[PDB]
C-alpha cells in the first residue's frame, strides 16, 4: 500500500541490493567480449608485422 | 501600540480562569516562571479581588452597539474588525444582560465564550452555558482568594512557598482586608442561596437538563463555600479585626441549620474561622518565637477587641440557635482561662473574672449536644483536619483548664442519677426539668474520636502509658531520648477517663461505654482501652462474696 | 454494554464506576467480532450515543495530572481518585488503539468522529461545534498534546503525564497509517492545527525519568511526519513539503517571534567562561539533533549470585515466564515468577526450611529485583530500536519521496555526507547495543545509495557546460568596485576529493570488521553500502569515438589525472590499510557466508580485484587457498543450477550467485 512505508523501504532495498551486484557482473562480463575482441586485435597488432 | 486596552473588563470568564491556574501553577505547583507572571496578575486584577463578583454595570453606549449588531457590529478582542451579530445572539444578550444585570457588552462576551465552549456541553445552548461560565468564572476568584489566603504565612500552615512569594501572598490579601474583605464576604455568603438563583433561572428559562441542574447547583455551593472558607483560612493563620469579628459574630446571631439538625458546610466554616479567631492553645507550646506570635493576637494588644466580643457573648439577646451562641460561649470561657494564666496580663482582669460563668451560660445554652448533634453528625465536620483539632481543643481545655466545672458537672450528674433512681423506685417517670451537662459532653466525645479521617490517634491525649511498649521493629535513630514526663494535658485527660469510671451511676454507664468506644479508636488507643478494662477487673481474688468490682471490665462482661 | 458504558456520562461524579467501566469496555473491545455489534447498540439510539461520545470525551478532557499522585502532601482519597481518573484516561486509549486494529467499522471510529453511515475515506472531518459536529475523542487526544503549544517549554502532557502523552501519539500514528483514516486525518490535522509543524519545532523532548516512553512519543511523531511528507510530495503540495523539510534540516537557529521590550539579569555564570568563546558551536541539524538524543549504549544489570537456588534452574523459569504484553514485547511476568518461587517456599518440609525461610524470600526478593531489571533492559532496547527505526523511516522518506528540487544536488550530498559521520560513530563505539545494528546498517546502505545516486545526477547535468560560451555570459553585469585575484571557478566538482568521503569508507571497513559471524543480515547491507560507495569511485562508459582513437599514447599519460583515477588510488590505499584482516573477513564470507553474503562479498571482491594494481588480493586470495575453494565448489553450485532449469524454478537466488562467482572468476582471469 501506499500510506505503508515498510513494505516500500523493504521492497526498493532489495531492488537497490540486487542493482548494486547487477552492475559489477554485467559490466565484468561486457568487458569478457571487449577483452578477446582487444586481444584478438593485439594479437593481429603483432602477426602484419611479423608478415610486412 | 493604542487603542484595544479598553474591552478588557467586560468578559465574565476567561480572564478569571486565566487568574485561577496561573495561581494553581505559582502556588500548588510552586512553579518559578509563574511567579513573574502572578505579581502583574495580581497588580492587574486587584480592582476585581476590591469588588469580588461585581458585574460590569449596563451601559445605553454598550446597548446601543448591541441592538445594532446586526448593521453596525461589534468589535470583539483577539478579532480583527467588526463581527456581525444574529437577531439571536442580540435577543439572548438582553436576556443575560436583565437576568444577571451585567453590562450588555460583557452579555456578547460572555455569549461568545458560552459559543465557543458549546461543544463541551453537547445537548446545552451557548445560553445555558453562559449560565455555567457565569458561576465558574465567580467560583476561579473565589478559589483564587481562597489559595492567596492559604499562601499566607501565619500560625496553622506553611506551604514550603518562598519567602517572597509568601509576602507577596500576605502583602496582597492584606490589601484586600484593608479594603473590609470580612463584610463583602458575609454579604455574598448571605446574598448567594442557590433557590433565589434557580427561581431567576426557571422563570428566564436558564436551566437545562437534569445535569445542568446539577452543574449549577454545585458551581453556587463552590461560589458560598470557598467564600466562607476564605475566613476560615485567613483566621486559622491570622486571626480577624475587631470590627470582622462583630460582623462574623452578627452573621451567626441569624443562622438556621438544615432539615436534619445538622450547619451547612459554609456556616460551619463561619463558625470554626470565629472558633480559630479564640485559639491561645500554641501558646503552651511555642517558646522561641512567642513573643512575635503574642504581638500577632488583638486578644493581647487590644483591650477593646475583648471590650466589645465579651459584651455581644454576655449579652442576653438570644441567636437562632442558642446552642451556636453556647459553643461560642464556651470558647469564649476557655480564650479567658487562657489568658488568665499567662503572667502580666493584669490589664485584663476585668474580663478574666468571668470565665466559670462564661462556661455556665455555656452549659446553661446546653453547648455539648449542640456541638454533637449540629456539629459533629455534620458529613462536613469530617472533611476538613482543622475543624477536628480545633473540637478536639474545645473538649480538652475545658477538662484541662475548668476541671472545677468538670467537678461541677460530675456533682450535678451523681445527683439527677439519685433523682430519677427515686422516681423509678416511686413507680413514677424521671422529671423533664433534670440536666444531662455530663451525659451530653460523654456522648460527644464517644461520637468525635469514633472517626479518625486522618489517621492522627488524637485520643492519645486521654490516655498515659503505664507499662513501656517494646516494639522491635525500628532501628533507624540513635538520640536518647532520657523519659520525657507526659504532659499535664494528658495527665488531667487520662485521669479523667478514670474518675469518670469511679463508682458508675447506671444513667451514666451507656455514655461511658460510648466515651470509651470514642477514646479506643485507633491500634494504640485500643491497646490502651484493652489494658484499662483489665486492669478494672484484676483485683476481686479470693472475696468470692463481696459483690464490688468494676462493671465496666473484662471479667465482669464475660 | 450500553449501560456498562453510561457510567462514563458520570466520570466526575464516580470515577470509580467510570473506571471499571472503561476497563471493562476495554476487554471487550479485544474481540474484533464484537466491534461492528457496539457500532450498532451505541448509535441506534442517539439520545445515548450522545451522552456516551459525552462520557469518554468528559474523562479524556479532565485535568488532573500525574504530578498529584507523587507529592508526599496530599490525601491518601486524593491521591487514589487522581489515579482512579489517570487510569480511567489509559483504558479509553487502550480501548481506542485495539479497537482501531480491529477492521472497519469498529468503536474507536465511532469515538473520533468517523462517517460510519459512508465509506470511512469519505469522512468530512471538522472541528467542535463546525457545521453542529460533537466534540470527540480526537478532540481530546490533540487537546492533551495541544495545551503547552506555545511555550519555550513545550508541551504539557510530554511533562505533566508522560504515559498518557505516549498513547495519544500512537493513536494519531493509527489514524495516520491505516489507508481510510488517512485521508480525512492528514487533511484534518493541517487544515485546523498545523500538528505536525507545531509539535515537531519541540523535538527532541526531554526527561532522565521517561526515556522509554519519551523514545516511543517520538517514535510515533516520526511516523506521523513521515506519511505527510510522501503524502504532501505525492499530492505536489510543494510549500507543506518544503515546509516540514527546513523544520528537519536547515543548518539554522529558530528564532520565536522577537517582540520587544525585555531582558537582564544573569550575570552569575562563572567569569572562568570568557576566554572559552568555542566557534566549535556548529548549529547542528534538527535531524542530527534527534539522532544525538537516541541513545545507543546500555546498562546491563549485573549477573545473579545466589547462596540457595540454582540459577541455571532460575533462568529457565523466568524464561517459563517470559510472555508478549499488548506491545508485542517479551517481559517475564514478575506475578507469575513471585506466585512459584513462593510455591517452593511452600513445598520445601524441612526442619532445616522452615529456619531458611526469611532469607528464601530475600533471594526471592533479588531475583526479583533483577527481573524488573531484566523488564527495563528489554523495554528501553525496544523503546532505542524504535526511535531509531522512526528516525530511518523518517530519512528514508526526506531520500526517497522528496523532490531533488527541494534539496540541491550540493546541500542533498552534505546532509547524506554528515548524517552517515554521525550513525557511524554511535555504532563504531563499544557500548553501543547490537540490537541496534540491524537497524544501523540497514540507514547507511539507504544513505550510501543516495550519496551515490546523487553524484550520479551532478555528474551528468554539470556535463553541459562547454568551455566557450561563458567567456560572453561574464560580459554584462557592471558593478564597480575592489577586483579579486584569477581563481577558477570549479567548486562543487572538487567535494569528490573530501576527507569526509575518506573518514564514511575508513567508518564502514571498521563497521564491518566490528560486525560479527553471526550479524549476516548486518554485514549484507554493509557490503551492498560499500559496493555504492565504490559507484562514487565509478569512471562512467565512454564513447568508442574514431577521434578519442586518435588521442596519441602522450596525450594518453601529460593529462592531468581525473578525480575518479585519484579517488579509486586513495580508496584502494585506505582498503590496502587494513589488510589480512579484511581481505579474511570478505573472503571467508565469499567462500562460507548466507546465500545473499557470498553474492554481495563476489561482487566486492570484482570491485576490489578491479582498483587493485599491486596484486594484493590476488595474492592473498591464493596463498590462502580460498581463490580454490570458490573453483572447487563448481561442482557443488551445478546441482543448484540444474533445478533451475525447470519450467518454475524454487530460487533464482543460486543463478544470481552463480553469475557473481563467475564475474570475480572473469576478473581475476584479465
Amino acid at each position: 500500500k501506499d500510506t505503508d512505508i515498510q513494505g516500500f523501504l523493504k521492497n526498493e532495498k532489495d531492488n537497490a541490493l540486487l542493482s548494486a551486484i547487477e552492475e559489477s557482473r554485467k559490466r565484468t562480463f561486457g568487458m569478457a567480449e571487449e577483452y578477446h575482441r582487444e586481444s584478438m586485435l593485439v594479437e593481429w597488432e603483432q602477426v602484419k608485422q611479423r608478415i610486412l | 501600540a493604542t487603542p484595544l486596552a479598553v474591552n478588557s473588563a467586560a468578559s465574565l470568564w476567561g480572564p478569571y480562569k486565566d487568574i485561577w491556574h496561573k495561581v494553581g501553577n505559582a502556588l500548588w505547583r510552586r512553579q518559578p516562571e509563574a511567579v513573574h507572571l502572578l505579581d502583574k496578575i495580581l497588580k492587574k486584577h486587584k480592582p476585581d479581588f476590591i469588588s469580588l463578583f461585581k458585574n460590569p454595570p449596563k451601559n445605553v453606549q454598550q446597548h446601543e452597539k448591541v441592538q445594532k449588531a446586526s448593521t453596525e457590529g461589534v468589535a470583539i478582542q483577539g478579532q480583527q474588525g467588526t463581527r456581525l451579530l444574529p437577531e439571536q445572539l442580540i435577543k439572548e444578550a438582553f436576556i443575560l444582560s436583565d437576568l444577571f444585570d451585567i453590562g450588555e457588552l460583557a452579555a456578547v462576551e460572555l455569549l461568545l465564550a458560552g459559543e465557543h465552549q458549546q461543544p463541551h456541553f453537547p445537548g446545552l445552548t451557548r445560553g445555558l452555558v453562559a449560565v455555567l461560565l457565569y458561576w465558574d468564572g465567580k467560583r476561579c476568584i473565589a478559589n483564587s482568594l481562597k489559595a492567596l489566603i492559604q499562601s499566607r504565612r501565619g500560625k496553622t500552615w506553611t506551604l514550603e512557598l518562598s519567602p517572597e512569594l509568601a509576602s507577596m501572598t500576605t502583602r496582597f490579601t492584606d490589601e484586600l482586608m484593608e479594603q473590609g474583605l470580612t463584610y463583602k464576604v458575609l454579604t455574598l455568603v448571605s446574598q448567594i442561596d442557590v433557590n433565589n438563583e434557580f427561581e431567576k433561572l426557571q422563570r428566564e428559562r436558564g436551566l437545562g437538563s437534569e445535569k445542568h441542574r446539577k452543574e449549577v447547583s454545585d458551581l453556587i455551593k463552590e461560589c458560598r463555600q470557598s467564600l466562607a472558607e476564605s475566613l476560615f483560612a485567613w483566621a486559622c493563620q491570622s486571626p480577624l479585626g475587631k470590627e470582622d469579628t462583630l460582623l462574623l459574630i452578627g452573621h451567626l446571631e441569624r443562622v438556621t441549620v438544615e432539615a436534619n439538625g445538622s450547619l451547612d458546610a459554609v456556616n460551619l466554616a463561619l463558625l470554626m474561622a470565629l472558633l480559630y479567631c479564640f485559639d491561645i492553645s500554641f501558646i503552651e507550646q511555642s517558646t522561641e518565637e512567642r513573643d512575635d506570635m503574642i504581638h500577632q493576637l488583638p486578644l493581647l494588644t487590644e483591650k477593646q477587641y475583648i471590650a466589645t466580643i465579651h459584651s455581644r457573648l454576655q449579652d442576653s439577646q438570644l441567636w437562632k440557635l442558642p446552642g451556636l451562641q453556647a459553643t461560642v460561649r464556651l470558647a469564649w470561657a476557655l480564650a479567658l482561662r487562657g489568658i488568665s494564666q499567662l503572667p502580666d496580663v493584669t490589664a485584663l482582669a476585668e474580663f478574666t473574672e468571668a470565665d466559670e460563668a462564661m462556661a455556665e451560660l455555656a452549659i446553661a445554652d446546653n453547648v455539648f449536644l449542640f456541638l454533637m448533634e449540629s456539629v459533629v453528625v455534620s458529613e462536613y465536620f469530617y472533611q476538613e483536619e482543622f475543624y477536628i483539632r480545633r473540637v478536639h481543643n474545645l473538649i480538652t481545655d475545658f477538662l484541662a483548664l475548668m476541671p472545677m466545672k468538670v467537678k461541677q458537672l460530675r456533682n450535678r450528674a451523681d445527683e439527677d442519677a439519685r433523682m430519677i433512681h427515686m422516681s423509678m423506685q416511686m413507680g413514677n417517670e424521671p422529671p423533664i426539668s433534670l440536666r444531662r451537662d455530663l451525659e451530653h459532653l460523654m456522648l460527644l466525645i464517644g461520637e468525635l474520636y469514633k472517626k479518625n479521617p486522618f489517621h492522627l490517634e488524637l485520643a492519645l491525649e486521654y490516655w498515659c502509658p503505664t507499662e513501656p511498649l517494646q516494639t522491635p521493629t525500628i532501628m533507624g535513630s540513635y538520640l536518647g531520648v532520657a523519659h520525657q514526663r507526659p504532659p499535664q494535658r494528658q495527665v488531667v485527660l487520662s485521669k479523667f477517663v478514670r474518675q469518670m469510671g469511679d463508682l458508675l451511676p447506671p444513667t451514666i454507664y451507656i455514655p461511658y461505654l460510648k466515651m470509651l468506644q470514642g477514646l479506643a479508636n485507633g491500634p494504640q488507643c485500643a491497646h490502651y482501652c484493652f489494658s484499662l478494662l483489665k486492669v478494672n477487673g484484676s483485683s476481686h481474688v479470693e472475696n468470692i462474696q463481696g459483690a464490688g468490682g468494676s462493671p465496666v471490665s473484662w471479667e465482669h462482661f464475660f | 454494554v450500553v449501560n456498562i458504558a453510561r457510567y462514563l456520562y458520570h466520570g466526575n461524579t464516580n470515577p470509580e464506576l467510570a473506571f471499571e467501566s472503561a476497563k471493562i469496555l476495554c476487554c471487550i473491545s479485544c474481540n474484533s467480532n464484537i466491534q461492528i455489534k457496539l457500532v450498532g447498540d451505541f448509535t441506534h439510539d442517539q439520545s445515548i450515543s450522545q451522552k456516551l461520545m459525552a462520557g469518554f470525551v468528559e474523562c479524556l478532557d479532565c485535568e488532573d495530572a500525574e504530578e498529584f499522585v507523587r507529592l508526599e502532601e496530599g490525601s491518601e482519597l486524593e491521591k487514589k481518585l487522581v489515579a482512579i481518573r489517570h487510569e480511567t484516561r489509559i483504558h479509553i486509549l487502550n480501548l481506542l488503539i485495539t479497537s482501531l486494529e480491529c477492521n472497519p467499522p469498529n468503536l474507536a471510529l465511532y469515538l473520533l468522529g468517523f462517517e460510519l453511515k459512508k465509506p470511512v475515506s469519505t469522512t468530512n472531518l471538522q472541528d467542535p461545534g463546525v457545521l453542529g459536529c460533537p466534540r470527540t475523542c480526537l478532540h481530546a487526544i490533540l487537546n492533551i498534546l495541544e495545551k503547552g503549544t506555545e511555550g519555550r517549554t513545550g508541551p504539557v502532557a510530554v511533562r505533566e503525564s508522560p504515559q498518557l502523552a505516549e498513547l495519544c501519539y500512537q493513536v494519531i500514528y493509527q489514524l495516520c497509517a491505516c489507508s481510510d483514516t488517512s485521508g480525512p486525518t492528514m487533511r484534518y490535522l493541517r487544515t485546523s492545527q498545523d500538528f505536525l509543524f507545531s509539535q515537531l519545532q519541540y523535538l527532541p523532548f526531554s526527561n532522565k525519568e521517561y526515556e522509554i516512553s519519551m523514545l516511543n512519543q517520538m517514535s510515533w511523531l516520526m511516523k506521523t511526519a513521515s506519511i505527510e511528507l510522501r503524502v504532501t510530495s505525492l499530492n505536489r503540495q510543494r510549500s507543506h513539503t518544503q515546509r516540514l523539510l527546513h523544520l528537519l534540516l536547515d543548518d539554522m537557529p529558530v528564532k520565536p517571534y522577537s517582540d520587544g521590550e525585555g531582558g537582564i539579569e544573569d550575570e552569575n555564570r562563572s567569569v572562568s567562561g570568557f576566554l572559552h568563546f568555542d566557534t566549535a558551536t556548529k548549529v547542528r541539524r534538527k535531524i542530527l539533533n534527534i539522532l544525538d538524543s537516541i541513545d545507543f549504549s546500555q546498562e546491563i544489570p549485573e549477573p545473579l549470585q545466589l547462596d540457595f537456588f540454582d540459577r541455571a534452574q532460575i533462568e529457565q523459569v523466568i524464561a517459563n515466564c517470559e510472555h508478549k504484553n499488548l506491545r508485542g514485547q517479551t517481559v517475564c511476568n514478575v506475578k507469575l515468577l513471585h506466585r512459584v518461587l513462593v510455591a517452593e517456599v511452600n513445598a520445601l518440609q524441612g526442619m532445616a526450611a522452615i529456619g531458611q525461610r526469611p532469607l528464601l524470600m530475600e533471594e526471592i526478593s533479588t531475583v526479583l529485583q533483577y527481573v524488573v531489571g531484566r523488564n527495563k533492559l528489554l523495554q528501553c532496547l525496544h523503546a532505542k530500536r524504535h526511535a531509531l527505526e522512526s528516525w530511518r523511516q523518517l530519512v528514508e522518506i526526506i531520500l526517497t519521496a522528496c523532490p531533488q528540487d527541494l534539496i540541491q544536488a550540493e546541500d542533498r550530498q552534505l546532509i547524506i555526507r554528515d548524517i552517515l559521520q554521525d550513525v557511524h560513530d554511535k555504532i563504531l563505539d563499544d557500548e553501543a547495543a547490537q540490537e541496534l545494528m540491524p537497524v544501523v546498517a540497514g540507514a547507511v546502505f539507504t544513505l550510501t545509495a543516495h550519496l551515490s545516486q546523487a553524484v550520479l545526477t551532478e555528474q551528468k547535468e554539470t556535463s553541459v557546460l562547454g568551455p566557450a560560451e561563458a567567456h560572453y555570459a561574464f560580459m554584462l553585469d557592471s558593478c564597480f568596485t575592489s577586483p579579486p585575484p584569477e581563481e577558477n571557478p570549479l567548486v562543487g566538482f572538487a567535494s569528490i576529493g573530501d576527507s569526509s568521503l575518506y573518514i564514511i569508507l575508513k567508518k564502514l571497513l571498521d563497521f564491518i570488521l566490528k560486525t560479527g559471524g553471526g550479524f549476516q543480515r548486518v554485514r549484507t547491507h554493509l557490503y551492498g553500502s560499500l559496493l555504492y560507495y565504490l559507484q562514487i569511485a565509478q569512471r562512467p562508459d565512454e564513447p568508442d569515438t574514431l577521434e578519442a582513437a586518435k588521442k596519441t599514447m602522450w596525450e594518453r599519460l601529460t593529462a592531468p589525472e581525473d578525480v575518479f583515477s585519484k579517488l579509486q588510488r586513495e580508496n584502494i590505499a585506505i582498503i590496502e590499510s587494513y589488510g589480512a584482516a579484511l581481505m579474511e573477513v570478505v573472503c571467508r564470507d565469499a567462500c562460507d557466508g548466507h546465500e545473499i553474503g557470498r553474492m554481495l562479498a563476489l561482487a566486492l571482491l570484482d570491485r576490489i580485484v578491479s582498483v587493485d594494481k599491486q596484486q594484493q588480493w590476488l595474492l592473498y586470495l591464493s596463498n590462502s587457498g580460498y581463490l580454490k575453494v570458490l573453483v572447487d565448489s563448481l561442482v557443488e553450485d551445478d546441482r543448484t543450477l540444474q533445478s533451475l532449469l525447470t519450467p518454475q524454478p524454487p530460487l533464482l537466488k543460486a543463478l544470481y550467485t552463480y553469475e557473481s562467482k563467475m564475474a570475480f572468476l572473469t576478473r581475476v582471469a584479465k
